[PDB]
């Protein structure tokens, strides 16, 4: 049929019409599936594997990866909304529908004879305009603690349960606010994320201190040490074989037994530096040694440490290094060479929980820590999963929120303002590419209308009730999901990432563009 | 066939609690005369 | 005009196997049908009346029980929302020891009365909220319901008692004499310190002499032989090695460079002279006792035999450790003689036989010790096997007591008054929770109506009596196994009590179960491929 | 589902499934047959599996020479059907809107409205409309000159233009001829005969009959100037008894007298009519003409040539009534009583032989109420599609004769109806509005299609044509060869009436139908 079949007959080939057909439908039922998620409204889905793993998830990143599709639309869409949650870490749902209901609408002046190019001008003319608009829009606010609970409460109330996300918001919030050092970037690998399975979900929480999932490994040491000295090394305590392939040569038993004696002086030595410290330290039996240490030790040097009443831990994580560091305030070590009683980390309390074949260790009451782990506790593998990504998702939002010190009202007020603001502005583009900025304008209208009918109310109704009371008024009037009525969405806090709306504007504008350009898709790379 | 389904509905649920099965048939024996008697004492006339 | 094509969109889009189910009949309505069917799988075993069911996995090993944990473990269950339940199920088992087919139940129960709820009109959002509103409202009124508390653990009589009735479930003929053995080897454990360790209790199954002939042992029981000749000794001196009673090597490599003669001639024998000295000096501490975890050499055995000690080789380092503890020794990790401290103490080791199973006893003549073992005796390796579950559970009892003293009274009377109070909650409250509460409170009904039904009786007269008795005032008051014809008796004076942390921990898992189930609107099921573990 | 737990083998699509699956079918037609629509349409090749070829633009012809397995477009192929067989016009724009209708529809229907109100501004839409169409239609009388414009207007649009305007005055003129004042119109009375040995424009008007067979016997005459024609319906060959009769001689003489005498029953009636030949014409100047329904064996054949006879047998049924309403005679069953009375005449018979195939001419009628066209072309696919063509145009003027009305063409009336419902738009209660927007929308497909069909594009044309009505307030259409508004009924192009009304009934019956389904199911196994 076409060039492609002619040249390679096994190929397959959708050309002028039928590629906007294939890459419209694809995107349609990519926004007809994700509708449901969008708000604190959303139905929440279940997702399970080929293994038979079960997954409740509500977000649009986490369901587009654990789709069942092998369409290329919906595989370039889900690369965006890949993109989207890396950088910004929220608004992939809507990502998705605003990038479906830009294609729709194209399509709605496409198929009456309109060129494709047309439509991409007024696309890129309308999201120049919605940008400027939403730079005017925007809230520059110093953020205290208020702002912040603010922002993570309308992130992890549209993420999980009401009451889960109360106590999310807290847990994230004094988090961000415990590790963020003055106009720095805040590092969000010094917040571990612990999992524990064995309490209900209310009673994840945060702890001034660090996690380890592992303990020590001889049954003599102690459990909890009050006062406690903290040692942070990357130094091998176990048998060392020699680079150069030594071997072991004698001629009696005697012989043998010195060999076996002094074979392991190397490691005794550096054992002996850490029991010189300890002792030189602490005299007494009030305070104590943790050894945290990242390579193994072997039995041996485990019992020498636990003669001298030393708690260690060994294989500990490459990142705990500098969380401890940045807890404890100790020095990290890569040798023994020059230890000194200023280079020990300090801890106000250390003890171990045991749950079930798994050993937890708590280094907490740290003088200021600036590295804090946040315990994740739930009676289900699942329910484990969703809290962590939903705990992600506030992270991420109040992180973006400290960045720039703008935030933009939620609810879909900044929308219906940008979709007024554009339609006013429509007259002075130049051409038939008005025609796209309307249809800019109307997708743009996408999260009030998916927003609305999650609530349960009527589409239209709601959507010309929010516009005319924003048009009368010149407010930021949002959709209240309780009464479908308008609501000022600055008072009530439903606040939204200024960057997540700009990436969002920017992504799905290039994305709509690039597909509606396309005019032809082939597969022929086979034989 | 929307009666037949709800009656058979609602008749697993004392077939879950350890009633005979007759039992049941004769209490909707007895409703079914009673629905008659109703049917026909609200009725109204209709000259044609 | 003979196909019906797939939907344009996600229709068309999805895996050659995925399957997607959305909206109430296809999703929620199927998920609650999945969930009562696996409570009807399971009921029939709750109560002292249940069942033992005959399950046998996909390894053909047959396990014969009725501990509802276990019988879920061993079902090879497929549909999600049932293994959810399961979990929750599971979950129960692991925080408190007892209460998972209370938790299957009441689950069941909650998720048909919710699909009449929804059926009715009621919304999804409506009914989870009503039973949050209960679930809260029911812990409330719980702790108000405690009959009595423990009051005493260091007291053989006062703990068989308490757990008579966690083991009267399992083994309901004979209870009376597997709670005697419970509480003894419980009491032996559970020192001054109010810490108490499950696994300090130990449990040997040895087959033959029928399950009445089993007895408790202060001290441990390994089913092996002694390595040399001593097979007894009665003031023991226990010498713990964690390496292996052989000459130590080289840990990169060791050869033995001979160069004249006279070093080839004296190797050996100095070798051995080596290993003798070894050997003299362990035994010149006075110990009499050697376990070690690792091969035994045979100059070491044969040393050892020339001086009279006795060998034991454990194979598992868990064993080596709780040996230690029962003992009092440190397992040294080089083949030094021991220090005062560090040597090990029991008042008899000796070589015993069973049945026809050789067994090493390191027995305690004082009431005390880290570790106790109970021997269990029987004619069939699988009622040895549903023994140990019941023993199980009743030191999961003993812990919870441990924990929390508070006991609420047993056989469906908690239920009732529970069922009761939330009913006269929910008439007060307005709005449309008002129905979810009352099918919250009804949910309640189907622990005494499971216990009914398992022992013969019919159920609408016990909870017609139960709701009339509890009307009078009497709160204590649950249904009559011993009988018969429907009929009720006071459990607070019959000593029917089971733990209030237990039925607090199962009613708030079987809510949240009951509450994901039903928050879950779409599912989306890839391809099962393969998956063989 | 709950209908595939009881049988599992079944299909189904339920919900918004439903309105996705008939929707993107009606879309797919009206795709497929846009470029249908108007005289600037593209011609068709619809290869069969045998591989016969067909040229053509029709919608039915289309809608049914696809190979579609679709279930709205079965249901979208019989409305078509119902329409050609009953107007014989108007399927590719009932496709056509049929298509936009549910399009529109689901337009809104998207935005969550239920597809309840989209049926009743639907309704509402439907009667203000039919009431604007009742109001706008021209009342003429049906002379010559009216009647070739819309035989023009149809011919155009089906087949080349110069073939068209042949085809006119064919149609035309054979319209007039068969058609007696005050009296329904029976097309059946029109033979449409095909030969293929000359060019496409020969095709042509007979005032008369042409019969797919000729003499059988050689001697009979080929050409008759001055004819006698006997219409009858009686057989000429020998016939056996029915009741088993069988014959019983005892020597040859008497088997030859046996022979001889068993031809006597037919020898009467070949007999009867000779003296009635020769009473009628007692020399050689005029002609005879047998034209007999059944069949004729060798001896009658001789017998009747002996006499200068033309006899022709096995006749078409209907060329029974043909015959008797163009040359005049009667039918007859029988030869009881036949007198000079009965018999038809023309003033010319000849026979023409084309291959293997030999056709006979009767022409020089008085006045014939019965004529016939001669479908001539170089193929077979261009003898179809002209005789698609002709019964479109045939159907056309017959429609126009019916009614005294006409409407006008070129997409004019729907620009008009579709102003009008806009205005009456607001007298409409409740959220009807949107579905009374949604048909007027559905309704502007027309030159909507011409636009493109012609080459313009869509908007541009349309606001112009709008503006244009809406200023002046004429019904002015799409000029397809500039693209500016024009009045159509100046032009001459005009549109049936009965055809826009059927339009508007099955298209709006139709599209709520669909509109109103919510699941489709294939449980029938
Ligand atoms: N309490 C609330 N009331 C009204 N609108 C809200 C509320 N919380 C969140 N929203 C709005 O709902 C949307 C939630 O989107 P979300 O489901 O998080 O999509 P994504 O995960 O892609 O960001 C936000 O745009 C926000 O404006
Ligand atoms: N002697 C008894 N009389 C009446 N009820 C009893 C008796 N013993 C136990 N029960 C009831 O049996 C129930 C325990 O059932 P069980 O089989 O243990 O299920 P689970 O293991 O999930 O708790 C308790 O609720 C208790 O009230
Ligand atoms: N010469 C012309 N100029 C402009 N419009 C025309 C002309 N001839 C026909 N049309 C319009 O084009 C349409 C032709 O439709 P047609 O192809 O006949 O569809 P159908 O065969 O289904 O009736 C008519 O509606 C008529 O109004
Ligand atoms: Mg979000
Ligand atoms: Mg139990
Ligand atoms: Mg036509």
């Amino acid at each position: 049929m076409a060039a492609v079949k002619t040249l390679n007959p096994k190929a397959e080939v959708a050309r002028a019409q039928a590629a906007l057909a294939v890459n419209i439908s694809a995107a349609r039922g990519l926004q007809d599936v994700l509708r449901t998620n969008l708000g604190p409204k959303g139905t929440m889905k279940m997702l399970v594997s080929g293994a038979g793993d079960i997954k409740l998830t509500k977000d649009g990143n986490v369901l587009l990866h654990e789709m069942q599709i092998q369409h290329p639309t919906a595989s370039l869409i889900a690369k965006v909304a890949t993109a989207q949650d890396d950088i910004t870490g929220d608004g992939t749902t809507s990502n998705v529908l605003i990038i479906g209901e830009l294609l729709k609408q194209a399509d709605l002046y496409i198929s009456e004879g309109l060129h494709p190019r047309i439509i991409t001008e007024g696309f890129e003319a309308a999201k120049e305009k919605a940008l400027q608009f939403l730079e005017e829009v925007k809230v520059s606010r110093e953020m205290d603690r208020e702002t912040l609970i603010d922002v993570a409460r309308t992130s992890l109330r549209t993420k999980v349960h009401a009451e889960l996300a109360d106590v999310l918001t807290e847990a994230v919030v004094d988090s961000i606010l415990a590790i963020k050092k003055q106009d720095e970037p805040i590092d969000l690998f010094m917040i571990e994320i612990m999992e524990m399975k064995h309490k209900s979900e209310t009673d994840t929480s945060l702890i001034r201190g660090l996690v380890l999932d592992h303990g020590a490994r001889h049954p003599d040491m102690k459990k909890r040490v009050e006062d406690a000295y903290i040692l942070t090394c990357n130094v091998s305590l176990e048998y060392e074989k020699t680079e150069v392939n030594s071997g072991f040569f004698y001629k009696s038993a005697e012989e043998r037994e010195k060999l076996v004696k002094a074979e392991r002086k190397f490691i005794e030595d550096r054992v002996k530096k850490i029991i010189e410290l300890k002792r030189k330290v602490c005299g007494d039996s009030d305070k104590g040694f943790v050894v945290i240490n990242q390579k193994g030790i072997d039995p041996f040097s485990l019992d020498a440490l636990s003669k001298e009443g030393i708690v260690a831990l060994r294989r500990a994580k490459r990142r705990n290094m500098e969380r401890l560091t940045l807890a404890c305030g100790g020095v990290a070590l890569n040798s023994f060479d020059d230890l000194s009683p200023d280079c020990l980390g300090h801890a106000g309390l250390v003890y171990e929980y045991t749950l079930g074949e798994e050993k937890f260790t708590f280094i907490e009451k740290c003088n200021n820590p600036r590295s804090v782990t946040l315990l994740i506790k739930g009676p289900n593998k699942h329910t484990l999963t969703q809290i962590k990504d939903a705990v992600r998702d506030g992270l991420r939002a109040v992180k973006n929120a400290i960045d720039d010190g703008c935030v933009v009202p939620g609810a879909g007020a900044v929308e219906v303002a940008m979709a007024e603001a554009l339609i006013k502005h429509k007259p002075s583009v130049k051409g038939r590419a008005q025609l796209g900025v309307q249809a800019f304008a109307d997708a743009l209208l996408i999260i009030p209308k998916v927003l609305a009918q999650n609530s349960g109310f009527d589409l239209q109704e709601t959507l010309v009730k929010i516009q005319a009371e924003h048009s009368e008024s010149g407010q930021l009037v949002g959709v209240d999901l309780n009464t479908g009525e308008p609501m000022v969405a600055a008072e009530v806090g439903v606040w939204d990432n200024y960057c997540v709306k700009k990436q969002l504007l920017h992504s799905c504008t290039v994305i709509a563009t690039n597909i509606l350009l396309v005019d032809e898709i082939m597969r022929a790379g086979m034989s | 066939i929307i009666l037949a389904g709800e009656m058979l509905s609602v008749a697993e649920h004392f077939l879950e609690q350890q009633m005979h099965p007759t039992v049941v048939i004769s209490a909707y024996r007895k409703a079914l005369d009673d629905m008659i008697s109703t049917l026909k004492k609200i009725s109204i006339p209709v000259d044609i | 005009a003979l196909h019906v094509p797939k939907a344009p969109g996600f229709a068309q889009m999805l895996k050659e196997g995925a399957k997607h189910f959305s909206g109430l009949e296809e999703a929620v309505y199927r998920n609650i049908q999945a969930c009562k069917e696996l409570a009807q799988t399971t009921r029939t075993a709750y109560g002292p009346n249940g069942m033992n069911k005959m399950v046998i996995n996909h390894l053909e090993k047959l396990f014969v029980t009725n501990d509802a944990a276990t019988i879920l473990r061993e079902l090879e269950v497929q549909h999600p929302a049932a293994k959810m339940i399961v979990m929750a199920s599971h979950m129960q088992e692991q925080e408190v020891g007892d209460g998972t087919n209370f938790v299957l139940v009441f689950a069941g129960a909650l998720l048909e009365l919710a699909e009449e709820l929804l059926r009715i009109g009621l919304s999804v959002s409506e009914v989870i909220e009503g039973y949050e509103i209960a679930c809260r409202k029911a812990h409330e009124i719980l702790p108000n319901l405690v009959c009595c508390s423990a009051k005493n653990l260091r007291d053989i009589d006062e703990v068989s008692s308490l757990l008579r009735t966690s083991i009267m479930s399992k083994q309901y003929g004979n209870e009376v004499f597997l709670a005697k053995l419970i509480a003894q080897a419980c009491v032996s454990i559970f020192p001054d310190s109010g810490h108490f360790n499950v696994d300090n209790i130990r449990v040997c199954k040895i087959l033959g002499s029928g399950i009445s002939s089993s007895s408790v042992l202060h001290g441990m029981v390994f089913k092996k032989e002694t390595e040399g000749d001593v097979t007894s000794v009665k003031d023991a001196k226990i010498a713990v090695y964690s390496c292996p009673f052989d000459g130590m090597i080289t840990e990169t490599k060791g050869t033995v460079l001979i160069k004249t003669a006279e070093e080839l001639m004296n190797f050996s024998k100095g070798e051995e002279n080596l290993m003798d000295a070894q050997v003299k000096a362990i035994a010149d501490t006075g110990a009499n006792v050697v376990v070690t975890g690792g091969k035994v050499a045979d100059m070491a055995l044969h040393y050892a035999n020339k001086y009279n000690i006795m060998l034991v080789r454990l194979n598992s380092k868990w064993d080596l450790r709780r040996l230690c503890k029962t003992v009092g020794a440190t397992a040294l990790p080089r083949l030094t003689p021991p220090v005062l401290e560090e040597m090990g103490h029991c008042d008899s080791v000796y070589l015993s036989e069973v049945g026809d199973t050789q067994v090493v006893v390191f027995k305690h003549e004082k009431e005390d010790g880290a570790i106790s073992t109970i021997v269990l005796r029987g004619s069939t390796d699988n009622l040895m096997d549903d023994i140990e579950r019941a023993v199980d559970d009743g030191v999961n009892t003993f812990k919870v007591l441990t924990r929390d003293k508070r006991l609420v009274p047993g056989g469906g009377a908690t239920e009732i008054e529970l069922a009761k109070q939330i009913t006269s909650y929910g008439e007060t409250c307005p709005g449309l929770e008002q129905y979810a509460i009352k099918k919250f409170a009804e949910a309640f009904e189907a622990i005494p109506r499971a216990l009914a039904e398992n022992s013969g009786v019919k159920a609408n007269e016990v909870i017609s009596k139960l709701y009339a008795v509890h009307q009078e005032g009497n709160k204590n008051v649950g249904l009559d196994i011993e009988a018969e014809v429907p009929a009720v008796k006071d459990m607070l004076e019959a000593g029917i009590l089971d733990t209030y942390l237990g039925k607090y921990w199962a009613i708030k898992l079987a809510t949240n179960a009951a509450v994901t189930v039903l928050r879950v609107d779409q599912i989306i099921m890839a391809k099962p491929a393969g998956g063989p573990k």
